[PDB]
């Protein structure tokens, strides 16, 4: 309707949410790890190192709290992790500068500061980003188990990283998009219930769990050939329209029978032609696929073009109307293996597909069905490191001095870059030093003076590579600490965070409706 | 509705509701004053409950804004009028009226007769329009010294993409002249989106390159089919090839699959015959609308053919009239045995395909039917190009808008800071009520620059000093020359040296909102016999 | 406390929160009260007397605070003003500003001694580079423009407008007339306001200016044996009788007749005690006066205790009620004792001026005392801003230019030093911008503009601000190079004295 709002009132409510968002997770983030509990209206506890959980589960505070879960999922998609980082970084960067600078009163000179610190981030990152080799799955393994240990898991760090190493390489887009930026669709993650890591097979390709649902279907055939419709399924999907009588019990049934009988004869047209796979993208019927499974023809049914398309190239299956009808072939082998591997009686067909676009659905195994999810998450952010290190072998040592690594270089440029912008630049110079100091405040001692000594150690000795240990609070080498921080993650979390701050800096009025 | 209320329907009964309306209306008008300009702070504005719009465009917001007042009705109305009118002044028309509806009605009852009151705005709404249209003094894409290049540069210079005003200054000069679309009624203006504007994250920010003819966009990475022959000619086709279904549209309900499967076997061969028969009439590069499926993308590449498919029809259309091909002449039905002729041959000097930056196109070189041109942007990243492209677009539309108006008046309130005084002077000597009124007009012309630069944190006194430090008694004249700089950079918020830039608005978008905003002061007045219905 | 017990009004919130704010509001008042300003602060006395001043102690003296926080410190600005002129209006605000950084450090959770010392540490560091900030010194205390350059500052440090001719007339008052070698006298230099004429018409009469009416014939001799008396004539008659007029009637005609020659006796005994001028804190007696006109004894019909004070002070006088033939105790000092008309009022004048007993008494003409008072406020300071009692004052930049100089310096060191000590030493060099923020307001600009440039001017010992348009955009004045300078001395004091309390006032939670 007719409405207007003002400035700091709308600006502080940002921080009011943004701060609380930033709060408990910074004790949860890093080696120091805490539970963010929610009391349900239902009365239940929900205990997380993740904010989005407790956030989503509860009343949404409109300006800030609605903004960050988005940029969280923005960030959660980017490298796979760092929602916690973005949401705390922004609110952090949104706090001390603003009112200070907004009592000095200006949006814009603050805005340019977001970039410069984000730029002062970039350079000294990629300056102090330590190249770690992808030629070594080791120099991936050292950094890949490093980012699977982020909070609570040193356990699945061993297995899930193993699965992630060459998978990321094996992960491909279908453009030959490389594969360093690779997504978790082309990395695809499906945890397979039951089994164990001893049962774990390394699937660097995709599992098609549609492939073998029953032993009747083709199994342990090196590479399939997927015949898509068009001839081997001739075209009648219909029915002969027999009469109906509400009196008889049988007349309701016989009409539905005549609908499936034609695909039954389409799947019969398949038997003689003898594919090993028939992909039916329109699909088949219930009694029809029995006919399919007669000839040892596995049916991939009601499946999209692209699942087949990727799998076809992945599984090395041609694309044809009919084995006696020739446009020739798509691919005979994209897959150096076809594995049909079952836990329970449902066959999960795991087909390792070399550098294929595929899904790269990578077989992961927990000690049970449930902890597979964390393994997957341990496998996800393990791919994060790989895709990071495949992207940039440069990444930064960590344990938190990376967050200082910008912070004091800012202090120098506040005195160097200057202008009146130094004041935003100096006011944003402060934001990056609370987070490690919080890890060290979780340690206590003097988390303050240590950080000043770190701030010394920053310019004195090392900005990040020789850092502070988060669970300790001593001067440490973040390389020798062995905690490695992906370079791109820094490029992501900070960037993503400054923007919602610029965002919630930009909007001083929110009308409802 | 204020005080103890014995009546409904926005009755505060007179000055109260008048004030309450000027309370109402201005309470809307304030969103713009901060939102004025892109540096004008955006507002995250819930559309329903959880649906938030982020907009600094006022009349765009005023469409989100819902009308609970007669004041709320008309400002949304009149700004949405100006909105659909242009889009330049959506914000702007909203600001001053809140004062203009705070002013004249006070005089309208001070009427000897009510008419002379608003005319103090009106002939001033003229007196400015005169002075406005008199302004070539800033905002010149009509001429630079190198003509449009420097003006496009001054545009690009008033912007930053990074390094600009170099190939982009030139690029703006191409874009309009690259467009032979003759806008109706003899308009010497060329739609700037009719340009084929292509982009490369490769090379350099400053770098951009014009292409002979309209550059056809041929799908990249998706063709195992040959698109490439170097010849003078092309065949632009509106047409497509599908082996899965071309002759087959019919349902599967047919009792026998026999018909569908057998023509299905015939569908593939003629798609191999069709390409050759568009090849055999003298077109080896044959530009076909294409759009083949995913598993059908398998069927052609495995079986084989040559056709250029899945091309942008916008280009293919532009390339069609460019080179002189015909997308449709004898083509109606879908088939591979369909007849084909030479009337579909596009005429270029050569037809070449150049890959650069890791991007390749089908280049129709010197299209013989119409002069055609496409500039391909070069960024450091895909980011850089949206910067150059739109910084260009600043000049581009203005260049066309200067093709729309020779009179092109300074962007920014520095046009008003003059008008806020000259007409403030044009108030006194007028005498009586329009003396009262013309000042109310002019003195309120001051508010746009204040707010805008406040939005850019260039604020008021400085700006309004600088603006009217230029204008003097010695400088009363729009002129073209600046010892009075009547220009104001919108993005800077501070008046600057850009006299040529495409960040300034022509007199088109200007003279209106004067008429618009005062109407709002008029529009609210109109009541006779205030009443209530029950 | 939790209990019924003990005595405290500070501590907990108060120490941290409320004392700092008690350490705030008045500093907040003093911010444009110091330095070049157009700020003005109205005040009413216990007289309910409407007056305006940017001087603190005037305002201060009538301010009561339950806390010692605001209370105790003001002595320092006085302890300061005990030493010098203004800079006093700077003293407290320097503290209050740098203080509230600590409550932030208290939010940041820094320990008292941790907060305490870095200032104290850097308080040296200030005093250490403070001499490096000596850009000049005081050459001729006899010269007007040598001195007027300074005097303009405390006046400026008081108020912006009137500073110049003041700084002139005060050296035209001849602060010259003393060596100021360690010998300087503001008892021999007095500001005596004539209500009348203008303040540009305000003069300085060297020799005591008493606007009090010179009563009857002037001094017997100019080396005046002076009889200063609180009540030299209370009347010699008592009329109490049958009617307290007449009952036995002729008994009346005795005393009204016998009274006056006792006033003659006293006045003759003023001539007999030897006073070349008699001085009445009490009334004049007309016959006595007439006798004192016969005896040609200069007289003052009525004498302020202030009069009598300076009278008793400098003459060696003793103001006494006398119903007796008088006794010289008071005797003389001043070797020329005159009548002047300045603003055209009888001015009782006493001048012995020896360059040591040297009396240069500023005589302010003006049509308003409140005028001549807020004037005299800055005039109070200029003379004793001039009063360093170093003939060479090691002139340092006026107006606050030295501030930013050490803002860079000592926080750059504050950078270098480690630990929690840092911000202690770091906040220290941040204490400057307060007034560069404060006067920047009355100047009309934000302090970032000011300070970024006051930083970007870097080491100057000139470039600075105040109430000016130079103080607006440029963040540049000449607070050295224009003739606005400061003695090295009060600097050390304005620095040190406030640093002590700011440290100390927090440490007490009681």
């Amino acid at each position: 309707n007719t409405k207007r709002e003002s400035g700091r009132k709308v600006q502080s409510g940002n921080i009011n949410a943004a701060k609380t968002i930033a709060d408990i997770i910074r004790t949860c983030l890093g080696p120091k790890s805490m539970m963010k509990m929610l009391l349900d209206p239902m009365g239940g506890i929900v205990m997380t190192n993740d904010g989005n959980a407790i956030l989503r589960e509860i009343q949404v505070q409109h300006p800030a709290a609605k903004s960050m879960i988005e940029i969280s999922r923005t960030q959660d998609e980017e490298v796979g992790d760092g929602t916690t980082s973005v949401i705390i970084l922004a609110g952090e960067m949104l706090s001390v500068a603003e009112h200070f600078l907004e009592q000095q009163m200006h949006p814009t000179v603050v805005i340019s500061a977001y970039r410069k610190a984000l730029d002062d981030m970039i350079s000294t990152l990629k300056k102090i980003s330590i190249p770690v080799d992808i030629s070594d799955s080791d120099m991936m393994l050292n950094i890949i188990n490093s980012s699977i240990t982020t909070k609570a898991i040193s356990r699945w760090s061993s297995l899930a990283c193993n699965i992630a190493l060459d998978a990321v390489k094996m992960v491909q887009f279908e453009e030959n998009g490389r594969k360093e930026i690779d997504i978790k669709k082309y990395a695809r993650v499906e945890k397979i219930p039951g089994g164990i890591i001893e049962d774990s097979c390394v699937l660097r390709g995709v599992m098609i769990n549609k492939d073998v649902t029953h032993p009747r279907m083709r199994r342990y055939i090196k590479n399939p050939r997927i015949v898509l419709l068009d001839s081997s399924l001739e075209y009648k999907k219909g029915e002969s329209q027999t009469d109906i009588e509400i009196t008889r019990e049988e007349d309701f049934t016989r009409i539905l029978q005549m609908e499936e009988e034609y695909i039954q004869q389409l799947c019969e047209d398949i038997i003689q032609l003898k594919p090993d796979v028939v992909i039916t993208e329109k699909g088949i019927s219930d009694l029809a696929q029995h006919y399919l499974m007669r000839a040892n023809i596995t049916a991939i049914r009601r499946v999209r073009k692209t699942d087949n398309n990727r799998i076809a190239r992945a599984c090395g299956a041609r694309i044809v109307s009919r084995p006696e009808e020739l446009r020739e072939d798509d691919v005979g082998t994209g897959a150096g293996l076809l594995e049909i591997k079952k836990i329970g009686d449902e066959y999960f067909t795991f087909i390792t597909d070399c550098k294929d676009p595929k899904a790269c659905t990578i077989l992961l195994r927990g000690a049970s069905k449930e902890i597979l999810s964390e393994v997957e998450r341990n496998l996800q952010d393990a791919m994060q490191v790989c895709r990071n290190v495949l992207l940039d072998p440069q990444l930064v040592p960590g344990g938190g001095a990376s967050e200082m690594a910008v912070a004091h270089a800012l202090t120098e440029k506040s005195k160097a870059m200057t202008g009146v912008e130094q004041w935003p630049y100096r006011a944003v110079a402060q934001a990056l030093e609370v987070i490690p100091r919080t890890l060290i405040q979780n340690c206590g001692a003097s988390t303050i003076r240590l950080l000043t000594s770190l701030r010394a150690k920053h310019t004195q000795e090392n900005c990040e590579t020789w850092g502070v240990n988060g669970e300790t609070g001593t001067l440490v080498d973040m390389k020798e600490l062995g905690i490695w921080e992906p370079l791109a993650v820094k490029l992501q979390t900070y960037k993503t965070a400054v923007e919602t701050a610029v965002l919630l800096l930009r909007i001083d009025d929110i009308v409802s409706g | 509705m204020e005080g103890p209320l014995s009546v409904f329907g926005d009755r505060s009964t007179g000055e109260t509701i008048r004030s309450q309306n000027v309370m109402a209306a201005a309470s809307i008008a304030n969103i713009v004053k901060s939102s004025l300009g892109p540096v004008g702070l955006d507002k995250m504005l819930v559309d329903d409950i959880g649906d938030v719009t982020i907009t600094n465009d006022g009349a765009t917001i005023l469409k989100l804004l819902e009308v609970e007042h007669p004041a709320a009705k008309v400002l949304c109305e009149l700004a949405d009028l100006q909105d659909k009118e242009v889009g330049d002044g959506t914000t702007s028309v909203v600001i001053i009226a809140a004062e203009l509806l705070k002013n004249a009605d006070e005089l309208v009852k001070q009427k000897i007769h009510p008419t002379s009151v608003i005319s103090g705005y009106r002939l001033a709404c003229k007196e400015a329009v005169r002075y406005i249209n008199e302004n070539l003094i800033v905002n010149t894409d009509e001429l630079g010294r190198d003509c449009l290049i420097n003006a496009a540069k001054t545009s690009m210079s008033s912007k930053i993409i990074g390094i600009n005003g170099d190939f982009f200054a030139n690029m703006v000069v191409d874009a309009v002249l690259a467009i032979k679309y003759t806008d109706i009624r003899g308009q010497p203006r060329y739609p700037v989106n009719s340009v084929n504007i292509l982009k490369a994250h490769g090379r350099s920010q400053m770098e951009s390159m014009l292409i002979s003819g309209y550059a056809l966009n041929c799908v990249v990475g998706s063709q195992g089919m040959p698109k490439r022959i170097v010849n003078a000619k092309i065949a632009c086709l509106d047409f497509s090839l599908q082996k899965t279904k071309m002759k087959l549209g019919v349902q599967v309900v047919i009792t026998d699959p026999e018909k569908l499967d057998q023509i299905r076997q015939r569908e593939s061969d003629i798609t191999k015959e069709r390409i050759q028969k568009i090849l055999a009439t003298g077109a080896n590069v044959i530009l076909t609308t294409g759009g083949i499926d995913d598993m059908c993308l398998k069927y052609f590449v495995e079986a084989g053919a040559m056709a250029v498919r899945r091309v942008l029809k916008r280009d293919l259309k532009r390339i069609a009239k460019a080179s002189g091909a015909t997308i449709l002449s004898t083509l109606a039905n879908l088939e591979g045995e369909e007849t084909f002729e030479a009337a579909m041959l596009g005429q270029a000097e050569e037809v070449v395909q150049e890959r650069i930056c890791d991007d390749e196109l089908i280049l129709i070189k010197n299209t013989k039917a119409r002069t055609s041109a496409s500039i391909i942007l070069r960024g450091a990243n895909d980011f850089m190009c949206d910067e150059m492209e739109r910084s260009l677009h600043d000049a581009l539309c203005v260049v066309k808008r200067v093709l729309e108006s020779k009179s092109v008046v300074p962007g920014g309130g520095a046009v008003e800071a003059a008008l806020s005084i000259y007409l403030e002077n044009y108030a006194t000597s007028m005498g009586s009520r329009e003396q009262l009124a013309i000042a109310e007009f002019a003195r309120s012309l001051l508010v746009i620059p204040n707010t805008l630069a406040v939005n850019a944190a260039q604020d008021s006194t400085d700006l309004v000093a600088k603006l009217r430090a230029f204008h003097n008694e010695a400088q009363v004249n729009p002129e073209r020359k600046n010892l009075k700089w009547i220009g104001l950079d919108l993005s800077n918020g501070k008046p600057r040296d850009n006299k040529q830039a495409g960040v300034f608005e022509p007199t088109i978008v200007k003279v209106k909102s004067l008429k618009f905003a005062t109407e709002a002061a008029i529009t609210i007045l109109r009541i006779d016999d205030l009443i209530k219905l029950h | 406390m939790l209990k019924e017990g003990a005595k405290h009004f500070s501590g907990l919130e108060e120490a941290v929160y409320r004392n700092i704010q008690a350490c705030k509001e008045l500093a907040q008042t003093t911010r444009t009260a110091y330095g070049p300003n157009g700020m003005n602060k109205m005040v009413i006395n216990h007289l309910e007397k409407l007056f305006v001043t940017n001087d603190a102690a005037t305002i201060l003296r009538e301010l009561e605070v339950q806390h010692p926080a605001a209370k105790m410190i003001v002595m320092a600005s006085h302890m300061q003003e005990q030493e010098v002129g203004d800079g006093t209006n700077f003293v407290l605000v320097f503290a209050g500003a740098l203080l509230e950084l600590a409550e932030e450090l208290l939010r940041i959770g820094l320990s008292v001694s941790e907060v305490i010392e870095g200032y104290e540490i850097a308080c040296r560091k200030a005093h250490e580079i403070l001499p490096n900030l000596v850009c000049c010194s005081a050459k001729n205390l006899r010269d007007i423009d040598e001195v007027s350059s300074l005097l303009r500052t405390s006046i400026m440090s008081k108020q912006y407008g009137n500073e110049v001719f003041l700084a002139k007339l005060i050296a035209q008052a001849c602060v010259s007339i003393f060596p100021d070698s360690g010998h300087f006298n503001v008892d021999n230099i007095r500001v005596c306001k004539i209500l009348g004429s203008g303040i540009s018409s305000s003069s300085v009469l060297h020799g005591m200016v008493f606007k009090k009416e010179t009563e009857g014939d002037v001094t017997s001799v100019k080396d005046a044996k002076i009889a200063v008396y609180s009540c030299p004539f209370d009347g010699m008659i008592t009329e109490t009788k049958g009617t307290v007029l007449i009952k036995t009637a002729e008994e009346l005609m005795n005393f009204s007749k016998g009274e006056e020659n006792l006033m003659d006796a006293q006045v003759k005994a003023i001539a007999d005690t030897g006073a070349n001028v008699v001085v009445t804190g009490g009334k004049v007696a007309d016959m006595a006066l007439h006798y004192a006109n016969k005896y040609n004894i200069m007289l003052v019909r009525l004498n302020s205790k202030w009069d009598l004070r300076r009278l008793c002070k400098t003459v060696g006088a003793t103001a006494l009620p006398r119903l007796t033939p008088p006794v010289l105790e008071e005797m003389g000092h001043c070797d020329s004792v005159y009548l002047s008309e300045v603003g055209d009022t009888q001015v009782v004048v006493f001048k012995h001026e020896k360059e040591d007993g040297a009396i240069s008494t500023i005589v302010l003409r003006g049509s308003t005392d409140n005028l001549m008072d807020d004037i005299e406020r800055a005039v109070d300071d200029g003379v004793n801003t001039f009063k360093v009692l170093t003939r060479d004052k090691r002139l340092v930049p006026g107006g606050g230019a030295t501030e930013i100089e050490l803002a860079k310096q000592i926080t750059s060191y504050g950078e270098t030093c480690p630990g929690l000590e840092q911000y202690a030493i770091k906040k220290f060099a941040e204490a400057f911008e307060a007034i560069p923020r404060a006067l920047a307001e009355n100047s009309g600009v934000k302090a970032n503009e000011v300070i970024s440039k006051l930083y970007a001017v870097h080491q100057e010992g000139n470039k600075n601000v105040g109430l000016d348009i130079e103080a607006e955009v440029p963040a540049v004045k000449d607070m050295l190079e224009a003739g606005i300078l400061d003695t090295y001395l009060g600097k050390y004091w304005a620095i040190k004295l406030a640093t002590n309390a700011a440290v100390t006032v927090l440490r007490v939670d009681q």
